[PDB]
């Protein structure tokens, strides 16, 4: 507990007390009247006790109504962020008219990192924020405090981005995304502040809340695209390593809930993931043979892929009957994390030094190793004995068959076949 | 013969378990003059993981000291990190002694069982460490300390990864006689 | 009449599809009788002539014909005066219009709205609604600048956070601004030290005295 | 005991019951460090309003009875008033708990997985069914009543186990919950 909370409640404490002592005095008056129904001063003090009761009733009501738990702070954030908007707009001016200047001491990449960190936090907590807008205000105000005190530094990040970035239309776009963020933020501020976690607020509040929630979502992942694609443009980026670690730890925590989807559906998901990652990584190998620059997009898409893999693996991990297989798959995917870590590491190292053959030797051996991890996950999902992995493989096979037959039918149209 | 039977029919669990038992049989049989060193290598990786676990921990604690040194709102800085660091601080020594017994008394299997337990227990605070870390990330006023804790947290996450890996290595290496 | 018709053809003028239909009634009466549009229904001469490209694509079926009936027996000059007054009634006059797509608040989408500007005020009209979404006067402007793709619209300190306009022809709009801000002129009557370096150095100090402290503790 | 062993003719036996519960909840409020119940913010607000309605209508009933002097109706009314007195008192305490948590620098807690009051009450209910079972010749009515009561309590505790299994951390723990 916090002391000043106890202090601010001491009013409510007092009014509840007064409830009790008023009840006391009034009930000794009740005793004295049970002695004799008509006692003038006793009746007078009974009325006075009752009046004290009613007064402190209304005082409790007053304290609860004016309590407004945590409302203050959302508007504090509101104003803070409006100031953020204003300075963002000065940035837009000094860019569109081309007057803004970087703080050249710092470097861009770390700035992007800070972006990532803050938005990750926000993204993470908005859904709990939404649930608080459903039920509880205490944690609600707490969380909104955190997100605001994250916004302002993220604003600092935005201003760095503006003043430093080179591609003028593109940096302007970055700040557009910043603006979207802030708009979403104010919108959620509203939604919640009127919402107050009250089930009694009408479904208009509900609606406002959820579509705002989405709005923040799309903002967040568009940001994600922007930052990681800058990272791809960036020659060397260990940031994706952090993403991998996030995958790993969330993988570790596991989903406390019960399975929803069909395990066979999960199996389809993993097989798509694995075939994707395999073809991508070998194509990456080929490009390494050709040229480095393209690994960036390649690396980040890989990262995303691993993230989805783990993401759906957790409900997959809980969606079978034989948990041993789940932890086995867990082993598999961790090792995937390690391998892809090595992969992106060496990919960036090459992106520094496209000349070196020792780099590419590292590349190819890493590629091998991770290929075997892919094989591992292949055998894991096959060991997922559910359904028939042959079903999806044969679906792929027949798809290839129709590809063949379409080629044949065009042959006939051309009459090349004879 | 296990391979041949699998060739007869691929996914029959009988074949799969046959290969399983085959594999650990090869292990055990190797474990005549070996599994001295095979368990030893299991270990070697394990205490690797433990060492950088503690190293990352020292990183964390240093970050905590600069972190607490920083804020003007030093009292009530809303840190999950202070309890975080207290928990991992109380969590380190047992892991330390697990490592110490592992190196000093390697043959005694129970010591390595103990180190396994120390590892799996030591895991839990990792996610909360990084959580407080990322939460604190913006909070700082010295971005230098921000990098401090940032690279620290990367150490941490990597660690917990290899930590859990080492854990699975233990569990496959488990010998169910702990009672 | 015909120049306002031409502005209609531009799509610069804020005209509702319905309002376009009443103007089409006026035009069908000044160019023909009520029964001609009753005789034949296709009428690109009713569609293409009377309407802008979006409205002819809207293939105005018979609301235009009903507007014709409403005009009906009005003489050519009668419908001419009606059309002229109806066109004057809109705030469209003295006002320049530019088709633009603008970042809509809340999320990265671009809103279809029209750049309606007069010499002394600036409006804001959605192209699909033809009513002014937000409004300002020249006086309210305290700053301006146009990118090749956009322009900066200082709505003064009173308005919180102006919205810029994304515009291909923005520089032309800025020369307009020069012409626009002309009316306000007419109204007027006669190193070795670096921030990074110093922050580094303060860190260096902080550290060194911490070092002295640590040594003392040692 | 007061009620069905001592006659209602004094009536104010309920008055002293109220005095008792008065002081009880008085101290209860005095240290708000914990919540009485999950029943939440807006819920307790409601509770306050209808409770206050109870108080007003008591203000009517007891006063008119005392004017009459008719003790029985007076006593029933003031006893219900005491019931509402309890009611809002815990309501206020828990609003205190919630919004004292709501302090910006207040550090909340999850307060864990147990709801010990409900479980313990179920335990005593089971114990009472068993106690009824101890005596050889007992009326079938109490047997059936206790049977259904413990059935519903056992079901609720099963729900408790399931909820914990969902919400707790240790997989083996939820396993033992299942068993």
């Amino acid at each position: 507990i916090s002391p000043e909370g106890r202090a601010a409640m001491e009013p409510i404490v007092i009014s509840a007390k007064t409830m009790l002592e008023s009840a006391g005095g009034l009930i000794q008056t009740a005793r004295a009247l049970a002695v004799n129904p008509r006692d003038p001063p006793r009746w007078s003090v009974l009325a006075g006790h009752s009046r004290t009761v009613s007064d402190s009733i209304k005082k409790l009501i007053t304290s609860m109504r004016d309590k407004a738990p945590g409302q203050l702070e959302c508007e504090t954030a509101i104003a803070a962020l409006n100031s953020c908007l204003r300075d963002l707009d000065q940035a837009s001016l000094a860019a569109v008219s081309q007057q803004l200047a970087p703080r050249e001491g710092i470097s861009q990449e770390a700035l992007h990192t800070q972006m990532l960190t803050a938005v990750q936090e926000i993204s993470h907590l908005i859904e709990p924020l939404a649930s608080a807008a459903r039920a509880e205000a205490s944690q609600l105000g707490h969380k909104v405090s955190q997100m605001a005190q994250y916004f302002e530094p993220l604003t600092l990040a935005a201003v760095g981005a503006a003043s430093k970035t080179l591609s003028h239309p593109q940096q302007m776009a970055l700040l557009d995304q910043t603006k979207t963020l802030a708009e979403s933020a104010l919108q959620l501020l509203y939604t919640a502040k009127e919402a107050g976690g009250n089930p009694k607020q009408a479904a208009h509040t509900q609606e406002a809340l959820e579509e705002a929630v989405q709005m923040m979502t799309e903002a967040v992942e568009d940001l994600t695209t922007t930052l990681n694609e800058a990272a791809s443009a960036a020659g060397v980026v260990g940031g994706m390593v952090d993403s991998i670690t996030q995958a790993i730890n969330q993988l570790d925590e596991g989903p406390m809930g019960d399975p929803e989807g069909s395990f066979v559906d999960y199996q389809t998901t993993m097989v798509r993931t694995a075939k994707a990652i395999a073809v991508t990584v070998q194509e990456m190998v080929t490009k390494s043979n050709t040229s480095p620059e393209e690994l960036g997009p390649l690396a980040n898409q890989l990262t995303s892929d691993y993230g989805r893999l783990a993401s759906q693996a957790k409900p997959a991990a809980v969606a079978a009957e034989n948990e041993e297989i789940g932890a086995h798959i867990k082993h598999r995917v961790q090792e995937l994390g390690h391998g892809c870590s090595a992969l992106v590491t060496k990919a960036g190292a090459l992106q520094c030094s496209p000349s070196d053959v020792y780099t590419k030797k590292e590349l190819i051996e890493c590629a091998r190793r991770v290929s075997e991890k892919v094989s591992h996950v292949l055998a894991a999902l096959q060991a997922g004995n559910r359904g028939t992995q042959a079903c999806i493989t044969a679906a792929s096979a027949v798809s290839g068959i129709i590809a063949d037959l379409d080629t044949t039918i065009m042959f006939a149209t051309a009459g090349t076949l004879n | 013969e296990a391979a041949k039977g699998a060739a007869a029919h691929p996914d029959s669990e009988e074949q799969q378990q046959r290969l399983r038992e085959a594999a650990e049989g090869l292990r055990m049989a190797t474990n005549a003059a070996a599994q001295n060193a095979i368990k030893k290598k299991l270990v070697q990786r394990l205490e690797h993981a433990a060492k950088q676990a503690a190293a990352s921990a020292t990183q964390t604690i240093a970050a905590a000291q600069h972190a607490a040194s920083a804020p003007k709102a030093s009292a009530g800085p809303q840190p999950l990190l202070v309890q975080s660091c207290k928990a991992v601080a109380e969590q380190i020594p047992l892991l330390v002694q697990g490592v110490r017994g592992s190196q000093a008394q390697p043959d005694s299997p129970s010591a390595q069982l103990a180190l396994i337990a120390a590892s799996q227990s030591f895991l839990q605070p990792g996610g909360k460490m990084v959580a407080a870390a990322k939460a604190s990330v913006p909070t700082i006023q010295d971005q230098a300390s921000a990098m401090q804790l940032s690279q620290c947290a990367k150490n941490l996450g990597t660690a917990l990864a290899e930590l859990r890996t080492a854990a699975q290595k233990a569990q496959e290496a488990c010998g169910p006689l702990e009672m | 009449y015909v120049q306002a018709r031409d502005d209609i053809l531009n799509g610069s003028h804020p005209v509702s599809f319905d309002k376009a239909c009443e103007f089409a009634g006026f035009q069908c009466q000044i160019q023909f009788g009520p029964h001609n549009e009753q005789k034949h229904k296709a009428g690109f001469l009713d569609l293409k002539d009377f309407l802008p490209k979006e409205y002819v694509k809207q293939k105005g079926e018979r609301k235009i014909f009903q507007a014709h009936k409403n005009c009906g027996q009005m003489s050519e000059i009668e419908a001419k005066v009606r059309y002229v007054k109806l066109a004057r009634s809109l705030k469209t006059y003295g006002v320049s219009f530019f088709l633009v797509k603008e970042k809509m608040k809340g999320k990265n989408k671009l809103v279809p709205r029209l750049l309606g500007i007069t010499k002394e005020c600036v409006m804001r009209v959605d192209e699909k609604t033809k009513e002014v979404i937000q409004e300002w006067s020249l006086t309210n402007i305290k700053r301006w600048a146009a990118s090749p793709k956009s322009f900066t619209l200082d709505f003064g300190d009173y308005q919180d956070g102006y919205y810029s306009v994304q515009t291909t022809e923005g520089e032309q709009i800025a020369q307009l601004i020069a012409g626009y801000i002309d009316i306000i002129l007419k109204k007027k009557k006669s190193p070795p030290l670096t921030s990074a370096q110093q922050a580094l150095t303060g860190t260096i100090n902080s550290s060194m005295q911490a070092v002295q402290a640590a040594q003392a503790t040692l | 005991l007061i009620t069905m062993c001592t006659q209602q003719a004094p009536g104010q036996k309920e008055c002293d019951n109220a005095l008792r519960q008065l002081e009880t909840v008085r101290e209860l409020l005095e240290n708000p460090v914990q919540p009485i119940n999950d029943m939440s913010y807006f819920g307790c607000l409601d509770s306050v309003m209808e409770n206050s309605k109870v108080l007003g209508e008591a203000m009517t009933g007891i006063s008119q009875n005392a004017k009459n002097g008719n003790l029985p109706e007076f006593g029933d009314a003031i006893a219900t008033a005491s019931k509402a007195l309890c009611g809002f008192t815990e309501a206020a305490a828990q609003a205190a708990y919630l919004v004292g948590v709501s302090d910006p620098n207040s550090q909340a807690g999850q307060q864990g997985l147990v709801e010990p009051t409900q479980f313990a009450r179920a335990n005593q209910a089971i114990q009472m069914a068993c106690q009824s079972l101890g005596e050889p010749g007992c009326t079938q009515a109490q047997v059936l009543s206790a049977a259904t009561i413990v059935a519903k309590h056992t079901s609720a505790l099963c729900n408790s186990c399931r909820l914990a299994s969902a919400r707790t951390a240790n997989p083996t723990a939820k396993r033992q919950f299942v068993q």
